[PDB]
């Protein structure tokens, strides 16, 4: 099993900058059997480069590719607004395997999230389950960590996260994290806290509430 | 005299797999002693025959087929295999009787910047029958519009280059392959140990 | 002129069976290396199966003994027969033409969605995310529905600014959960009514929920 690893996971650039995406094969493969594909949300992949450096039909000149052995590079010389998408590398010399992909981000200045915490509603509590919701609003870049605390006990394995696509006007992200408990366990504890870590925060920000208040 | 195995094994040039070379071995004694007891072979697998017993046998003729593939494809040079080589370049029969020998030749057959002399057939409408040799260069028609000898969309040159580079992984390095078929006919035997 | 169109996707249970079709135009299926490639929600591309012009077939380890690729030359169509389906086969399945060194995978279809679940159709329960006691945030938690999708609007479409409707998450129970929030001026909390409109057509469920500050 040849494993392809792409780097970085996310690339943040402005229109007109130069994009350089790297792909490393776990085993040496010929440049003859290397390809690069582009994918936009809701659309099928589209072949950009085959045989390590040959552009496919219709692919503009700003797209170039190179590399050999285990390391390969896709380069977008000057970025257009159309170029913001996800990019996958692929080897096709031993069946087919893809990399996990690299997303090209629209870059902007760092913006910290505004954090909000929502206790469960009484209606949901009547049905026997408690969902606590933490919202991270309008932040940049996407990397953000949410740490649920219940009576200062760090929670793990009982929450789920969701992230919006980059906003078309301010180019920020939003995240929602939900912590789910039984009502029986929800009423064993008092302080429910959500601690957010992000580049735009010099220190982690905590939003909390006390059950019964 | 002695069967001229050295002409086959120690040959300066080897053929591309799609145009694999065949030497007919007749009227000589063949000692397999050098071949089975050389430590210079990556692969030495025999089918229907045991190698030590080879010097104790007699056949009508022996066939020595020779070509270059990449390492990952040597497994396809065996009865009952599938893949681009076995299907479109060199096909062994299911009842094959003989031996497949292969060795790494990165020192000989690879070139910095790519050695583009060694080719394989990539496109073919149907599978090869055993021991069939297809040297066609007709443009391959992947659609319903005739190609008429010019490359283009849905119209591809059927042969492709390996492009052996010494930096390749061992699975992508060139291997020289010799297939020895020991043919049993109802006729006088001319090759013996 | 060049077109691959996939059909046959739908909802099916674990252990179930389904046959995907891919009709081709602009090239001949039987003349080409033809592949199926799948993409699970939010993940990357995973090759599934390939058929050579000569008839040889190959499969990814994750589908061996369960999937079978085939073709009909008369209808210029590629097929994927999928048996013993599991929840992880849930994905968009694309059908693609490969040229290897002669040009990679240059033609793709637009894909068909396959969902594999034990879950039965069920409408969402809608709960308020009440603003606490500058900027205020309020929302609706749309919980425990199946299958996708739901649509969420605010004030019957009048309120769009500052609205974020998040991608659903799939829960351990096999049911989906989603949240839609909006930030407004805190003052507005006194003068403006906020209602989220949740529509889930598969269960023909339509909920209008008002979200107001809770009183201390
Ligand atoms: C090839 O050359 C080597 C070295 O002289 C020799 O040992 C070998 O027998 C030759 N080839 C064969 C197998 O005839």
């Amino acid at each position: 099993e040849i494993v392809m690893t792409q780097s970085p996971g996310t690339l943040s650039l402005s229109p007109g900058e130069r994009a350089t995406l790297s792909c490393r094969a776990s085993q040496s493969v010929s440049s003859s059997y290397l390809a690069w594909y582009q994918q936009k949300p809701g659309q099928a992949p589209r072949l950009l480069i085959y045989g390590a450096s040959s552009r496919a039909t219709g692919i503009p000149d700003r797209f170039s590719g190179s590399g050999s052995g285990t390391d390969f590079t896709l380069t977008i010389s000057r970025l257009e607004p159309e170029d913001f998408a996800v990019y996958y590398c692929q080897q096709y010399g031993s069946l087919y395997t893809f990399g996990q992909g690299t997303k090209v981000d629209i870059k902007r200045t760092v913006a910290a999230p505004s954090v909000f915490i929502f206790p469960p509603s009484d209606e949901q509590l009547k049905s026997g389950t408690a969902s606590v919701v933490c919202l991270l609003n309008n932040f940049y870049p996407r990397e953000a960590k949410v740490q649920w605390k219940v009576d200062n006990a760090l929670q793990s394995g009982n929450s789920q996260e969701s992230v919006t696509e980059q906003d078309s006007k301010d180019s920020t992200y939003s995240l929602s994290s939900t912590l789910t408990l039984s009502k029986a366990d929800y009423e064993k504890h008092k302080v429910y806290a959500c601690e957010v870590t992000h580049q735009g925060l010099s220190s982690p920000v905590t939003k909390s509430f006390n059950r019964g208040e | 005299n002695l069967c001229p195995f050295g002409e086959v094994f120690n040959a300066t040039r080897f053929a591309s797999v799609y145009a694999w070379n065949r030497k007919r071995i007749s009227n000589c004694v063949a000692d397999y002693s050098v071949l089975y007891n050389s430590a210079s072979f990556s692969t030495f697998k025999c089918y229907g025959v045991s190698p030590t017993k080879l010097n104790d046998l007699c056949f009508t003729n022996v066939y020595a087929d020779s070509f270059v593939i990449r390492g990952d494809e040597v497994r396809q040079i065996a009865p009952g295999q599938t893949g681009k080589i076995a299907d479109y370049n060199y096909k062994l029969p299911d009842d094959f009787t003989g031996c497949v020998i292969a060795w790494n030749s990165n020192n000989l057959d690879s070139k910095v910047g790519g050695n583009y002399n060694y080719l394989y057939r990539l496109f073919r409408k149907s599978n090869l029958k055993p021991f069939e040799r297809d040297i066609s260069t007709e443009i391959y028609q992947a659609g319903s519009t005739p190609c008429n000898g010019v490359e283009g969309f849905n119209c591809y040159f059927p042969l492709q280059s390996y492009g052996f580079q010494p930096t390749n992984g061992v699975g992508y390095q060139p291997y020289r392959v010799v297939v020895l078929s020991f043919e049993l006919l109802h006729a006088p035997a001319t090759v013996c140990g | 002129q060049v077109q691959l169109v996939e059909t046959g996707g739908g909802l099916i249970q674990p252990g179930g069976s389904l046959r995907l079709s891919c009709a081709a135009s602009g090239f001949t299926v039987s003349s080409n290396y033809m592949s199926w490639v799948r993409q699970a929600p939010g993940k990357g591309l995973e090759w599934v199966s390939v058929i050579y012009s000569g008839g040889s077939t190959f499969y990814a380890d994750s589908v061996k003994g369960r999937f079978t690729i085939s073709r009909d030359n008369s209808k210029n169509t590629l097929y994927l027969q999928m048996n013993s389906l599991r929840a992880e086969d849930t994905a968009v399945y694309y059908c693609a033409r490969d040229l290897e060194r002669a040009g990679g995978m240059d033609v793709w279809g637009q894909g068909t969605m396959v969902t594999v679940s034990s879950a039965s159709t069920k409408g969402p329960s809608v709960f308020p995310l009440a603003p606490s006691s500058g900027t205020a945030a309020l929302g609706c938690l749309v919980k425990d529905y199946f299958p996708e999708p739901v649509t969420v609007s605010w004030n019957s479409g009048a309120l769009t600014s500052g609205v974020h409707t998040f991608p659903a998450v799939l829960q351990s129970s096999g049911l989906y959960s989603l949240s839609s929030v909006v930030t407004v001026p805190s003052s507005s909390l006194g003068t403006q009514t906020y209602i989220c409109n949740v529509n889930h057509k598969p269960s023909n469920t339509k909920v209008d929920k008002r979200v107001e500050p809770k009183s201390c």
